[PDB]
């Protein structure tokens, strides 16, 4: 919350992962299919500028998996002591 | 440009609508959905435009009427007891009424919704017969109630006695910029009450709030964050 | 495309080559585009001229340093009603030949008259020269292009009359030293935000400190 | 052919140019029914003259005021008007209101029907009250006929409709600067002629906070 506060960074840092992870491969999206690997699939969404498959959809499921991941990360910590 | 235009969405949409930027994920202006014949069911593609026209001008008359009181009382056109906020009108009595009236607010919200459900009847009579306000007698203006072939724009000797837009080109500008207006005026009035729960003021003090301070005035300081 | 100036296809955003290309009204057509980018150009000439003007008049001693001061306090960029960027509206600490309002009344009329003159030249060519404007019809005269009117007033040193080459080549470095104006006063009103002092203070900081 | 409000502009197909100061500033495209035509010219010879009468009054109350005369501003002049005419407040009211009545609604039903007045109705007057145009009515109301005359009468009507123009033009100044600077407009002058370059519409007035 606050700017400059561990969990602000850490959770920042893990949207940002997940973001990069679903631009590249790694994360399942969109484009991406199959259960043991990630596989190309239609578009779907045109991506408005994006290249690849990057739509709307794609950042919205992203940034709510990201926001997800760093509020169970804060609160694990802080039940934990650290950070 | 089209802004933000789902894939898949133009199959059943072209150039006719005065927005259409191409933005449908969910789909509502498909020709399949609600197919058949009759009153059916909502969903359909000439009702959501007259709902989207009609959404678009009462959003457009609301934002007008939520910043001219609070800007005009700012400065000296409107004096300072008549320059209440929106909502402290008497609208919603616990955010605020105003007493002193030449009539009960009540009172104004019966000849009110006399006046609009004459209105907003014949309109609807209208969208369900085309030009049937224009037959019978209703005050000597039923030639002025004679419409057109689109219900969101009737048109005639009172709606449109400027007949702007003699070329088809200027129409389709002059709609475009109306829904256009109309959308930034839905989503300013979506901002205005957001504003109005949280902050409590009017538009306009929100709006100098984040001029005067935007790192200290703004959506994260307003819920307590930093 | 290559007629008009500076057609080196730097599009990234297509915020151009729109499919009603009609010159009146939309206002996204391409000779509507190009009149646009030409006058907000020559007025960021303008611009830049007048932001440097003055601290480097006050610095070389031709006009008095007293009234020498930077463009934003000189031309009412203030606080005031905490609007940051407003012209005519923050006090000015030097006292003038006349009131601010004044001349931004005089702005509204003159500048009003001289863009309801070039709207109307805009929409039907050699048609505004008809109606008697005491005398002063002829000094405008009408052209095809709206951006390069010319004539004597216009063009008092008739440096227009030789060949079309020549002509697109001043063209072409006019609209590209419109573009470096455009970063140019980008720059400067940015620096002068976030610094609160003139472009030539930090300039010379700048030059001192690399 | 003529000057427009616009240099290049084309002049709407109802105005052509047969009417007084026909700039053909209709923006709004109104006065484009005939019956409409006639009723937003004779309103607006009606506001201008009205405009003009009221400029001419407080233009001279105000002249004579400065001058010495123990005359007040034009502003609620009508609350010290009430405070010493011995006519009480509303029964004055409802007495223009009755002279003010008759000859509107003539004025009204003349404009419907040209001519209608010139029957002999009013006292057994048929040549006088007869609208010689639609809102330029003749007989009666001119004593001294330099309208006889056609060009004169255009050019009358031209300068008439102008200096209409010009004086509610003044009468929206006027309610202006007493908004503004609650001064006399007389004062208002004085001030502007005595220091041009200070004393303007911002220095004194609330224009700008
Ligand atoms: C329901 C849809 C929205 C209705 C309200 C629209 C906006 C508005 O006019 O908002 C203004 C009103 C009035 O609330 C507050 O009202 C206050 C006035 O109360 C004053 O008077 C009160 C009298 O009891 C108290 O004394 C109070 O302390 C005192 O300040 C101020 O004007 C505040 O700025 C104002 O926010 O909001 C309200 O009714 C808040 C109602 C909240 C209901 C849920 C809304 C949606 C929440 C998210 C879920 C989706
Ligand atoms: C940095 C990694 C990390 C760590 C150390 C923790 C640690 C913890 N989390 Mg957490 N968690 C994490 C990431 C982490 N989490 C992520 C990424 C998510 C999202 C999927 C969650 C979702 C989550 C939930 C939903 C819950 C926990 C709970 C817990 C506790 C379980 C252990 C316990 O009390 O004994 C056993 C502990 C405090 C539980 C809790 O509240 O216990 C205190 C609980 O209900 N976590
Ligand atoms: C953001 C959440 C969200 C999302 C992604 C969807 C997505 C979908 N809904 Mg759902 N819906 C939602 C919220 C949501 N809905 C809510 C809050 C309601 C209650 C008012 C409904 C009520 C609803 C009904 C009754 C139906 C759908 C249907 C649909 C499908 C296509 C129509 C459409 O785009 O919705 C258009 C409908 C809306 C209410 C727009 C919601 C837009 C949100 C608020 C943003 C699609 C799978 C249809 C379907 O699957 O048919 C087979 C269908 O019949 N939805
Ligand atoms: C079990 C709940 C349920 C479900 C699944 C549906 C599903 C549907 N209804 Mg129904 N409806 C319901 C309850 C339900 N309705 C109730 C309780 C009412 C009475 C208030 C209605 C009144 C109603 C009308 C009058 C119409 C529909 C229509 C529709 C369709 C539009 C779906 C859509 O886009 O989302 C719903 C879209 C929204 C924008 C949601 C608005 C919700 C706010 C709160 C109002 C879909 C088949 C329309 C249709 O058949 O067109 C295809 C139509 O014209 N419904
Ligand atoms: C024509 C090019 C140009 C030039 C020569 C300058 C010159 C200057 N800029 Mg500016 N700048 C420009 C355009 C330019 N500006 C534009 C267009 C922007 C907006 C993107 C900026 C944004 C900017 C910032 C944010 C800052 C400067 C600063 C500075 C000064 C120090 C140099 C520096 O930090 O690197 C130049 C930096 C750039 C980003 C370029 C110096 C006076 C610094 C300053 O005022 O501190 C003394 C500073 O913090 N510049
Ligand atoms: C209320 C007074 C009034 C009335 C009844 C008319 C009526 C007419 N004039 Mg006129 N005119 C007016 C004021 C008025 N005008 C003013 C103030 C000016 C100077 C700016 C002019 C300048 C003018 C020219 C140059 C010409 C006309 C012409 C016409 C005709 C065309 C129809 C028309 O204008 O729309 C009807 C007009 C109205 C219904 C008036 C609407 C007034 C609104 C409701 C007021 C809104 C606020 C407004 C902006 C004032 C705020 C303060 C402002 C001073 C800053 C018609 C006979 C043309 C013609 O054919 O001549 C006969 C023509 O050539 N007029
Ligand atoms: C008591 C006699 C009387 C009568 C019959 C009228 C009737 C009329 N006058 Mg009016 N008038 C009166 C008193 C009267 N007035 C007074 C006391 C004044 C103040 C000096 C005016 C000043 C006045 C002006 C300045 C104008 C009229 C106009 C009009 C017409 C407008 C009708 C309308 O819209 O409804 C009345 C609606 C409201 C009052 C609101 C109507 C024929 C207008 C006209 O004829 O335009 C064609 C016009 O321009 N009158
Ligand atoms: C400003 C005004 C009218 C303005 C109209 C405008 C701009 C219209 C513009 C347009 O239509 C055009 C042209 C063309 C379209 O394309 C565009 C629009 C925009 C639609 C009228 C004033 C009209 C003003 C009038 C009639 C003034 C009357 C004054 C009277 C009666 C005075 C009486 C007094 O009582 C007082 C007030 C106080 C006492 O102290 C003294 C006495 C003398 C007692
Ligand atoms: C670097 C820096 C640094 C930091 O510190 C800050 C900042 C601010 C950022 C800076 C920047 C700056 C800039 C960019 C600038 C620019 C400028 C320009 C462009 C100018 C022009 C300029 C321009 C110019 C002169 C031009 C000119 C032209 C001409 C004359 C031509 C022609 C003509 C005319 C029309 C007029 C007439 O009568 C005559 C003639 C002859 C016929
Ligand atoms: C903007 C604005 C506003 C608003 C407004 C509105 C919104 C309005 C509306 C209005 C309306 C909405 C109106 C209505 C009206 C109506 C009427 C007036 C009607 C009438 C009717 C009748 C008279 C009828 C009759 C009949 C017949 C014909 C036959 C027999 C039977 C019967 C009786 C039925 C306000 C002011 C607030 C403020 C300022 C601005
Ligand atoms: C690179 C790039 C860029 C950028 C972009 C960005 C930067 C974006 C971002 C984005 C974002 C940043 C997004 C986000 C989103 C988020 C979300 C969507 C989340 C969440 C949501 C929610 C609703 C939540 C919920 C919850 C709760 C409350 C509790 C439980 C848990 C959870 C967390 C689930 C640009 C365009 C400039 C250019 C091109 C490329």
């Amino acid at each position: 919350g606050f700017i400059g506060s561990p969990t602000n960074l850490i959770m920042v840092a893990s949207t940002g992962a997940c973001l990069f992870a679903s631009r590249f491969g790694l994360a399942p999206s969109v484009r991406k299919v199959a259960q043991p690997l990630k596989l190309a699939d239609r578009e779907v969404i045109q991506t408005t500028g994006d290249p690849a498959g990057f739509t709307a959809t794609d950042v919205l499921a992203m940034g709510a998996a990201g926001h997800a991941i760093g509020v169970g990360i804060v609160l694990g910590l802080k039940g934990i002591g650290q950070l | 440009l089209y802004v933000g235009s789902d894939a898949a969405a133009l199959k059943y949409l072209d150039g006719t609508l005065p927005g259409d930027y191409g933005f449908d994920p969910l789909g509502l202006l498909d020709p399949t959905v609600s197919n058949g014949q009759g009153a059916g069911g909502f969903v359909n593609p000439r009702w959501l435009q007259y709902s989207e026209v009609i959404h678009a001008r009462w959003a457009m008359l609301g934002a007008a009427g939520c910043i001219a009181p609070e800007i005009l009382g700012k400065a000296g056109v409107i004096p300072a007891e008549t320059a209440v906020d929106w909502f402290r009108t008497g609208v919603i009595p616990p955010a605020g009424v105003y007493k002193d009236f030449w009539a009960d607010p009540f009172t104004l919200f019966f000849i009110e919704v006399v006046a609009i459900q004459f209105a907003e009847l014949k309109r609807l009579q209208d969208y369900k017969n085309p030009g049937s306000q224009s037959r019978q007698y209703f005050l000597g203006l039923e030639g002025l109630f004679k419409g057109s072939d689109n219900p969101a724009y009737p048109g005639g000797p009172f709606f449109n006695f400027a007949n702007f837009g003699k070329t088809e080109a200027e129409m389709k500008k002059l709609k475009l910029n109306e829904i256009k207006n109309g959308r930034l005026a839905m989503l300013a009035m979506f901002g205005y009450g957001a504003q109005a729960v949280i902050t409590g003021d009017g538009p306009f003090d929100n709006l100098l709030a984040h001029l005067a301070d935007p790192t200290g005035a703004n959506l994260i300081t307003n819920l307590g964050g930093k | 495309t290559g007629s008009l100036p500076g057609d080196f296809g730097w599009d990234p955003l297509h915020l151009a080559d729109t499919n009603d290309q009609d010159r009146l009204n939309n206002a996204m057509s391409m000779e509507w585009l190009s009149y646009a980018e030409v006058i907000h150009g020559r007025w960021a000439m303008l611009g830049a001229a007048g932001a440097l003007s003055p601290e480097v008049l006050g610095k070389a001693g031709v006009i008095p340093k007293e009234t020498g001061l930077t463009w934003f306090q000189a031309g009412g960029l203030d606080s005031s009603s905490n609007l940051i960027a407003v012209p005519f509206t923050g006090p000015i600490p030097f006292q003038y030949w006349t009131d601010q309002y004044t001349l931004l009344f005089t702005m509204l009329v003159a500048m009003g008259f001289a863009e309801t003159r070039r709207w109307q030249e805009y929409k039907e060519p050699g048609s505004v020269q008809k109606q008697f404007f005491l005398g002063l019809e002829k000094l405008t005269p009408p052209s095809q292009q709206p951006a390069y009117p010319g004539g004597g007033f216009f063009n008092f040193a008739g440096l227009g009359a030789k060949d079309e080459k020549q002509m697109f080549e001043l063209k072409v470095k006019e609209i590209r030293n419109g573009r470096l104006a455009m970063l140019a006063f980008l720059g400067f009103m940015v620096q002068a935000e976030v610094t609160h002092v003139g472009p030539f203070q930090n300039l010379l900081d700048h030059i001192n400190s690399p | 052919d003529r000057p427009l409000w616009s240099p290049g502009s084309q002049p709407p197909a109802w105005l052509d140019g047969s009417l007084a100061g026909d700039y053909g500033f209709d923006p709004l495209h109104l006065s484009e029914e005939p019956e409409m035509r006639k009723w937003m010219v004779q309103a607006e010879l009606v506001h201008a003259r009205w405009a003009m009468l009221g400029v001419a009054g407080i233009l001279f109350t105000s002249i004579a005021a400065k001058n010495g005369a123990p005359f007040p501003d034009w502003y609620d002049a009508g609350k010290e008007a009430i405070k010493t005419s011995p006519a009480p407040l509303g029964s004055l009211i409802f007495t223009e209101l009755l002279l003010f009545g008759w000859v509107e609604t003539k004025r009204l039903y003349d404009l419907r029907n040209p001519g209608s007045q010139g029957d002999g109705s009013f006292l057994g007057i048929t040549d006088g009250l007869k609208g010689k145009e639609n809102g330029y009515p003749g007989g009666l109301f001119d004593p001294m006929g330099m309208s006889k005359n056609e060009a004169s009468f255009k050019e009358a009507k031209v300068k008439e409709i102008k200096n209409g123009r010009l004086a509610m033009l003044a009468f929206v100044g006027f309610i202006a600067q007493h908004h503004a600077t609650h001064k006399s407009p007389i004062d208002n002058l004085v001030d502007h002629v005595a220091d041009p370059f200070h004393v303007t519409f911002a220095t004194n007035g609330v224009s700008v906070p």
